[PDB]
């Protein structure tokens, strides 16, 4: 309801690996990108190319 | 977790011999949210999921979600069958009996 | 006994028709759960 | 695995009283990939997939994947001698409808 969590909550994205948490992350940034809104990615998995 | 307000759990489950992905919201704090566990398929377009699971038997995702929906055809095909042949017994039976009358 | 034949007739075109009916969903059926299961999605 | 690009899980189980092998991809990034569990059998040839399994129940394996085979042959082969049947009767009904016309 409402159209989304609300906002500067914190959310947590649980799975396991290869469940898609960095997809959701990904897709989390590029909405707010999308918006003119400024997003960062903190990465410590993998670089930013590979990403 | 002890502190998150949103929490989405997402699901890789083998079952059926196959490999099924889910995903669901544990918990969102300050409003009332779905309580399914909505099955999703990642592809080019993006992360996109499925129509909810109607009818009985939810938990069917997958192959076994298209060969429910062929059982169920199946089965209420039969059953318009056999209201049919019992409607053509009638149809028989009048048949005789106007016939009879006519003689 | 002519009417009787011609019921009979109209038995064996509806036995015909649904016969060839569920041969056609069955078919069906198989090969939707062949994509399902399928590796053509991708070459 | 934290790191891993690509995974591969090899399977060697135990079922209907006898060891299948298998195995599927867990992750692959950047890409998309089969979700089945590939049933495959080690040779001279080399490693070798089956073919994918088809029909209800896929979780069937090994012999218990051509003891199915042999039961859906079975029935939808007394189904054929059912509808056999059922035109025969028609056949003998015709037949005297037609013998009593004839008289
Ligand atoms: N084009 C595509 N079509 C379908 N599935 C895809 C596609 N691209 C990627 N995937 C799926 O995305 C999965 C990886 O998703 P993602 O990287 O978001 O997972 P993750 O939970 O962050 O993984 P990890 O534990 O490795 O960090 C790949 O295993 C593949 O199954
Ligand atoms: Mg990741």
């Amino acid at each position: 309801a409402g159209g989304g969590f609300f906002r500067g909550s914190s959310i947590l994205v649980s799975g396991v690996a290869g469940a898609g948490k960095s997809s959701l992350a990904a897709h989390f940034a590029a909405a707010a990108c999308a918006r003119g809104e400024r997003a960062m990615y903190f990465s410590f998995e993998e670089a930013a190319d590979q990403a | 977790e002890e502190l998150m307000d949103g929490w989405v759990l997402m699901l890789n489950r083998e079952v059926n011999g196959e490999f099924n992905r889910e995903l669901y919201l544990l918990k969102a704090r300050g409003m009332a949210h779905s309580n399914q566990v909505r099955e999703f398929l990642m592809s080019d377009r993006g992360i996109s999921l499925l129509p909810p699971h109607l009818g009985e038997g939810g938990a069917l995702t997958g192959t076994a979600r298209k060969a429910e929906e062929a059982r169920l055809r199946r089965a209420e095909i039969e059953r318009q069958t056999e209201l049919g042949r019992l409607q053509q017994q009638i149809e028989q039976r009048r048949r005789r009996a106007r016939a009879q009358i006519e003689a | 006994l002519e009417a009787e034949l011609q019921a009979e007739e109209i038995a064996l075109k509806a036995l015909v028709e649904s016969e060839s009916a569920h041969e056609r969903q069955r078919l069906a059926d198989a090969d939707t759960l062949a994509r399902s299961r399928g590796n053509e999605r991708f070459a």
